[PDB]
RNA sequence: GAAGCUGAGGCCAGUUUGACUGGAGGUGUUCGCCAUCUCCCUCAGUAAAAACUAG
DNA sequence: CAAGACCAATCTTTACACTCTGTGAAGTTTTT
DNA sequence: CAAGACCAATCTTTACACTCTGTGAAGTTTTT
DNA sequence: CAAGACCAATCTTTACACTCTGTGAAGTTTTT
RNA sequence: GAAGCUGAGGCCAGUUUGACUGGAGGUGUUCGCCAUCUCCCUCAGUAAAAACUAG
């Protein structure tokens, strides 16, 4: 490894905040403003003092400390390796030696020396930086050759991608100087002009008196090591300006350059740090800013490639793989391809951190679980399950029509807080891969469901039964287990009776279509107060039942009038003719059903008819409005049985948790199942289309709702609660997840 | 922004209903009487206990949720504070070589209760509650503070057990806190405070915390307040020093990591209490002889069952000592999972008694049924 | 034990029957002989460095 | 009596080998 | 009859020697 | 016994007049 | 004067003719009951805040 942990202490935007457990490739996300960069910011400062730079002390995230301070804890475990060893006598690796390692052995005598040598080498060295409120900066560590070697060591390399000079790429040379360590006591600069001269002249002895010359002339200073290894690579190399796939820099674009840039210098990075000791970190700010979605996976691609190329595992093995550690690679990203084929490249050598800021504006760093063991899921991984990574709230559901429901446009409209929740289908498989609860203090979330996924009623043996589900939840709730006495004797007292449900029954009504005494929302809320602990919240019926309650019906029924007196037309090309034929074959009164199937049908487009064309209709349709409201409100005793018919037609269930075809394949309530089809098939074709629940009336019904409660309605307050009169349900959840997003 | 307080902030949402019946009749706030404070004796020290009905009691502890706790801290102050704990105040310390402790004597009875008024003051907007007689600043310190009946020479004082007062030493202490944390700082010595216990490390090879200088000028800025050093519990120590039971080491030189570690006088009453579990020790005997719990005659709510009962609150007694000592070391476990600091064959010994205890308690819970 | 102190004598005055202590006053004050205003003799022995020769 | 804080300058800090990769089997005044 | 203005690409442009300095003695429409 | 070093926040800091210029005549553990 | 200290008793052992002091050992050590390995009873009274319910 390379760096063991990093702690900032009242700097900048953190209070307390430690990073450990790093890996290969740390990708940092999280929300504008929660401090991704002062981490870069506070890393910089501290290797600027560690070369002894004159630069201002950073701001305390608070003035009430006196102190802020900044660890590094370096691992050199391998340096001690390289270093220790009798073979390895050169004058760096005994400079290292007498600087970092002396004075540490030291100290250990004899049998803790060779226990350190035996057994599995740790050796950390831990660096603080501790400033003061009046500027001054105090070590830990008094001998600043200590600092300088350990600068040197493990160097930093840094990029905010933002400010990238696109049309010159020289920052690149000086970075590679950075990364290999080689001799140069042979090289003089005598051996290297004589070659040179001897290749150069038509006269021996011209080229060194030109250089004796221009040196005799100028006055300068003795190179530095990095700006020797600089000269020495651009002279042995064949050109020095870069070129983007043969075409100069400027006439290419911005994303391009700044992709090739980055791709070369980390394909730099990694090639040349194989064969040396020295460890770099280095930091990327942005790795996707000006980058096609294409463009930014790609790049991740060639960085894993070149990253596995160099890999040596136990299967592979061979020439060109090497077991040299990597350098510790973060980048900061708000792009969700970026993270997406990192998960899905790199597996177990990637981490994901997580910055937010809280509430009174600390940053607190986390980690979010990235590394799954499915297989299938990480080929199945996508664009959509990796934009969670980036949600606020995450809304789990099972079907599409709560996705239909929770995205509506509208609905959204009212709820400007909702609209930073991310609503996302989950299975059963998914959900327990991607173990949302994991983070719960990162991401929080809500997993919903219908409360059929608990208890399955049957109505010939008039009894629940508990689903695995239901015994899976009780036993992470049972908590009891190895605990001691809390205020949680009420949970136990729930779980009892949870437990105890089972042998109950409960008598049923109508054929099994309603509960004699048994309230299931009385069930469902204790359910839901129960398991709030476990961010699971369960209706007590389908999102259909949740949107066609008894109290919705009257505007739903409003809808079923627009959608009456709007949206079908004459299903003929002559409207006068046929309506005058229809009107003659089919009575007004006794035929309206058969006259209406004959004149009107559903139809997107509206063709323009004669104002008496107009007014026929007109009376057709109020007296079909008419008669369908005598028939429903006929046929059905009360507005209950008309509520679970219309839930029933939908694709709802009963008050039993009973489908439709549920209750036909067990054949119960042929009585009711009969009304229903007849009204289906005989006053409600029209609408049949529209009874799937992939059919889109979920979108037509609030859209409509909305639309005429605001028209009734100005107050967007009044609006609101209007909306949470009229669905219970649905606006619960909304204002819980709202609630949840403002903490 | 700093938390202000006004007139409508002490009426509607810190008052509620304690205090409406003074500020419908313009009446001044009272003084905690004698007839609210009950005197416990523990030790040679004395604890002051509010009673429930009060009305001070219930506005003490709105104080607590929605005032007090939003006023900034110092971070040396590791107790008392939301997400402050003993284990927090002992890690800044393995980096050290040279480890000093040092006590506050009667750190609770020697806060001066003008230094509150002063240090709330900003924090409180300066209006007349009642009428032109008592100030806002006045009425909440009247509810925050007492008067000690047994030594009325020093008046007012924060007592022991009155709900807020940790909270209100931290805010007052907060100055001495930075004031001895820049001296620190400039000596390059490390300093963390849990309520009125400090402890100073030196991460160099030096002899600054072994000198009596060091304890001189400690005390000399304890001086500015009124407050003094116990020179009982001072202590001083090389690459190793035990706070209550919890080691902290270094061993090594620069650069060096230390480890902290319960010892074994520490973990000695739950091996033993373990050892009684594996030798078929009555339950009653166990709780007593260890736990020092027992079950008084004149605790008895009932004389319906009583055979059961003492053995049902003994078994009950029992789980929860046990369930008790077990999340203690969860949270020691936890806290090395965290920042990896503590000794790794100590969390060995640490995963041993774990399991056995989680056993036991399996085990007892088993019997239960039978 | 650690700390600190001053060349050797001779009359005269003050304290001593027989030897020891000082040789303008005023004023103020941190009481330091510290600051400000006015107006005893002899004989030894006396290294070094720096500043300073108004304008 | 005894003690934390004991100047700032002063010297090639960039790889080695068996292992093409792993690190190892004759003035005044002041100090005086 | 005869005439200015006759694409844009396409290949090592950096020193030599005697002279340490001087260069030398079986669709429509359009063009048709 | 007694003492230097006694948080960090918190509020219009830009001209006046006579003088056209001068400023004035029912858990563990810790503190306890 | 300043500083510091611990609930009330009853047998048994050690010091006392008649009442006071402790109720695993080994090992090392900064000698602190400090660290590490192995293996007395009764009766009162017991405020508050924070951390912590392995994975
Ligand atoms: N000198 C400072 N003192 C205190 N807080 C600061 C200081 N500088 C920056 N901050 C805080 O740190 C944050 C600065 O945003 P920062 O660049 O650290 O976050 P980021 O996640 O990198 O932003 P982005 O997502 O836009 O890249 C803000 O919360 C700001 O209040």
């Amino acid at each position: 490894m390379t760096i063991e942990s990093i702690r900032v202490k009242n700097l900048l935007s953190f209070d307390d905040v430690i990073l450990r457990d790093f890996r290969d490739i740390n990708c940092i996300i999280g929300r504008n403003n929660v401090g991704k960069s002062n981490l870069l910011k506070v890393i910089r400062y501290f290797y600027a003092k560690l070369e002894n730079k004159k630069v201002i002390p950073l701001d305390f995230h608070t003035n009430y400390n006196a102190v802020g301070e900044i660890t590094f804890t370096f691992d050199t475990t391998r340096i001690k390796k390289i270093v220790t060893s009798r073979k390895n006598n050169g004058r760096f690796h005994k400079h290292i030696y007498n600087t970092l390692f002396k004075s540490s052995s030291v100290k250990l005598n004899f049998e803790e020396l060779i226990a350190r040598k035996n057994s599995t080498n740790k050796s950390f060295f831990s660096l603080t930086l501790t400033i003061c409120k009046d500027d001054s900066v105090m070590w830990s560590v008094d001998d600043p050759k200590v600092r300088s070697l350990l600068a040197t060591l493990y160097p930093f390399l840094y990029i905010e991608t933002r400010h990238i000079d696109l049309y010159d790429w020289n920052p690149i040379w000086k970075l590679i100087s950075n990364l290999n360590s080689f001799n140069f006591d042979d090289v003089d600069h005598d051996e290297l002009v004589n070659f040179l001269d001897e290749k150069i002249s038509s006269r021996k002895g011209d080229y060194k008196k030109y250089i004796d010359r221009v040196v005799s002339v100028i006055d300068t200073k003795p190179y530095t090591y990095k700006e020797k290894v600089i000269n020495y690579i651009k002279v042995a190399i064949k050109g020095d300006s870069f070129v983007n796939a043969g075409e100069e820099l400027f006439t290419q674009s911005d994303g391009t350059n700044s992709n090739k840039f980055l791709e070369t210098l980390l394909h730099l990075l990694i090639t040349l740090t194989r064969t040396e000791f020295i460890s770099p970190i280095v930091y990327i700010d942005e790795p996707e800013v000006g980058l096609h979605p294409k463009l930014a996976e790609s790049f991740v691609s060639n960085l894993n490639k070149i990253y596995s190329k160099f890999k040596k595992t136990s299967e592979l093995s061979g020439p060109g793989r090497y077991k040299t550690p990597y350098p510790n690679i973060f980048y900061s990203t708000h792009s969700p391809s970026i993270l997406k084929q990192t998960i899905k490249l790199f597996g177990k050598d990637q981490q994901v951190l997580h910055f937010s800021k809280k509430k009174d504006g600390s940053t607190r760093v986390n980690k979010i679980n990235s590394t799954y063991s499915d297989e299938r899921f990480l080929n199945i991984f996508s664009d959509n399950e990796a934009r969670l990574f980036f949600s606020e709230y995450i809304v789990f559901v099972e079907g599409a029509t709560e996705l239909e429901l929770f995205r509506n446009l509208s609905l959204l409209n009212l709820y400007p807080a909702f609209s930073l929740a991310d609503i996302y289908d989950a299975n059963e498989v998914i959900l327990a891969n991607i173990n949302p609860g994991y983070s719960k203090a990162s991401i929080p979330f809500v997993i919903i469901k219908d409360i059929d996924t608990l208890i399955d009623y049957s109505i010939k043996t008039e009894k629940f039964s508990l689903r695995p589900l239901f015994e899976k939840m009780i036993k992470e709730l049972t908590k009891e287990f190895d605990y001691y006495d809390t205020g949680f004797g009420r949970v136990r007292k729930e779980i009892d009776l949870f437990s105890d449900i089972q042998s109950s029954t409960k008598k049923h009504m109508d054929s099994g279509l309603f509960f004699k005494r048994f309230s299931l929302h009385n069930l469902s809320s204790r359910i839901n107060k129960v398991s709030r602990k476990l961010n699971r919240y369960f209706m007590t019926t389908t999102i259909e039942g949740a949107l066609i309650n008894e109290q919705s019906l009257p505007y739903f029924f409003n809808w079923i009038g627009d959608v009456i007196l709007t949206q079908m037309t004459i299903n003929n090309p002559n409207p006068d003719k046929f309506i005058e034929a229809m009107r003659r074959r089919y009575n007004i009164k006794s035929q309206v059903v058969p006259l209406f199937k004959s004149v009107f049908c559903i139809g997107l487009n509206h063709p323009v008819y004669s104002s008496a064309v107009d007014k026929q209709a007109l009376r057709i349709k109020l007296s079909f409005l008419n008669y369908l409201k005598r028939k429903v409100y006929s046929d059905f005793n009360n507005e209950k049985e008309i509520v679970l018919a219309l839930r029933l037609a939908f694709g709802g269930k009963t008050e039993t948790q009973y489908t439709l075809d549920k209750l036909r394949k067990d054949g119960e309530a042929e009585l009711f199942r009969e009304k229903i089809k007849n009204y289906k098939n005989n006053e409600l074709f029209f609408l049949e289309p529209q009874m799937t629940k992939t059919s889109g009336w979920v979108t037509t019904f609030l859209n409509y709702t909305i639309e005429k409660i605001t028209s009734e309605e100005s107050d967007d307050d009044r609006i609101r609660q209007k909306l949470s009169f009229i669905f219970p349900e649905i606006i619960s959840i909304i204002e819980q997840a709202s609630s949840s997003i403002e903490a | 922004k700093m938390i202000l307080v006004d007139k409508v902030f002490y009426e509607k949402i810190l008052s509620v209903e304690s205090f409406k019946e003074n500020i419908i009749t313009q009446s001044a706030i009272p003084k905690i009487s004698n007839k609210e404070v009950r005197l416990i004796s523990s030790g040679s020290k004395i604890f002051y206990a509010i009673n429930n009905t009060s009305p001070h009691s219930h506005v003490q502890l709105r104080l607590n949720r929605f005032f007090l706790s939003h006023i900034p801290l110092n971070s040396a102050a590791k107790a008392f504070v939301r997400g402050g704990s003993y284990l927090k105040y002992l890690e800044p310390h393995i980096y050290g070589s040279s480890y000093c402790r040092l006590d506050i004597s009667s750190f609770f009875n020697n806060i001066s209760f003008d230094d509150v008024k002063q240090s709330l003051s900003p924090y409180i907007k300066d209006e007349y509650l009642i009428g032109t007689e008592q100030k806002l600043i006045d009425a909440i310190l009247n509810s925050v503070g007492y008067e000690s009946p047994i030594r009325k020479d020093k008046g007012m004082i924060i007592p022991m057990g009155f709900r807020t007062s940790p909270a209100i030493s931290n805010i007052v202490f907060r100055k001495m806190d930075l004031l001895i944390q820049d001296f620190c700082a400039k000596k390059g010595v490390i300093y963390s405070r849990y309520a009125d216990d400090m402890l100073f490390s030196n991460p160099r090879e030096s002899k600054l915390l072994m000198s009596d200088y060091f304890i001189d000028e400690i005390s000399s800025l304890l001086s500015i307040m009124g407050f003094n050093i116990n020179q009982s519990k001072y202590i001083s120590r090389e690459k190793e020093i035990s706070i209550n039971g919890y080691v902290i080491e270094n061993k090594g030189g620069n650069g060096s990591i230390g480890t902290i570690r319960l010892s074994k006088s520490k973990l000695n009453t739950v091996l033993k209490v373990t050892h009684a579990l594996a030798q078929n020790i009555p339950y009653k005997n166990i709780c007593n002889k260890y736990i020092k719990v027992r079950l008084k005659e004149k605790n008895i709510k009932y004389e319906s069952k009583k055979d059961e009962f003492e053995k049902k609150y003994y078994r009950d007694q029992l789980i929860n000592y046990l369930g008790g000592y077990r999340s203690y070391l969860i949270s020691l476990v936890k806290f090395h999972s965290e920042y990896k600091c503590v000794n790794s064959d100590f969390i060995i010994q640490i995963n041993g008694i774990l399991n056995d205890i989680q056993n036991h308690i399996q085990k007892i819970k088993k019997n239960r049924r039978l």
